[PDB]
């Protein structure tokens, strides 16, 4: 008894629901990826800070050691 | 000749056909009327799916016979 | 089959692929549009990093799926 477009409009409404389910399914996929990336970049930022901190303490200890040698030197060359 | 086409939600349409019309022809008539793509349509009569290359007379579809229409629904 | 690749800058590029394409094919297609060498590309889908030898259908990647590009 289908009026102009009545079957047509059920078809369009039913296609819309299939599309909405795909978008819902994709949202779960894309939120897993976006939280994965957040963690990955945070872990790589922490690693580089740890490396840079290791470099800083090595340079600071070299400085102290250089001064230790320098004092033993200056006492030897001036008396 | 008038035949009727019915979906699983209870809706019925009327089509003007000739027994020598193929099923592909019928599905094109349904497209022109309801905007459903032929490759999304499945038609059923007398316990079988109707193949595109066969005619209505091949399946003994006559005046005021009722076909069932099943829609393939595609987001993909 | 069309899929999307999202960069950290937020832009989206579109790729034409087939289910049989490997992740390595996809990195080559990203190279062709962005100029990024494949060996600097990490690809992520559904929260996991994709392996070069496996195929898109191996990961259930289908049309209008979104892959995420993160550079090494
Ligand atoms: O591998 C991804 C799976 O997770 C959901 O999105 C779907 O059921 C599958 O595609
Ligand atoms: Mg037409
Ligand atoms: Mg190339």
């Amino acid at each position: 008894l289908s009026k102009p477009g009545e079957l047509r409009r059920e078809y369009e409404e039913e296609i819309s629901k299939v599309a909405a389910e795909r978008r819902a399914s994709e949202e779960e996929e894309n939120k897993a990826s976006e939280e994965y990336i957040q963690r990955l970049l945070a872990e790589e930022e922490e690693e580089e800070k740890r490396q840079a901190e290791k470099r800083r303490r090595a340079m600071e200890e070299q400085l102290k050691s250089d001064e230790e040698l320098a004092r033993k030197l200056s006492i030897d060359i001036n008396n | 000749m008038q035949i009727f086409v019915k979906t699983l939600t209870g809706k019925t349409i009327t089509l003007e056909v000739e027994p020598s019309d193929t099923i592909e022809n019928v599905k094109a008539k349904i497209q022109d009327k309801e905007g459903i793509p032929p490759d999304q349509q499945r038609l059923i009569f007398a316990g079988k799916q109707l193949e595109d290359g066969r005619t209505l007379s091949d399946y003994n579809i006559q005046r005021e016979s009722t076909l069932h229409l099943v829609l393939r629904l595609r987001g993909g």
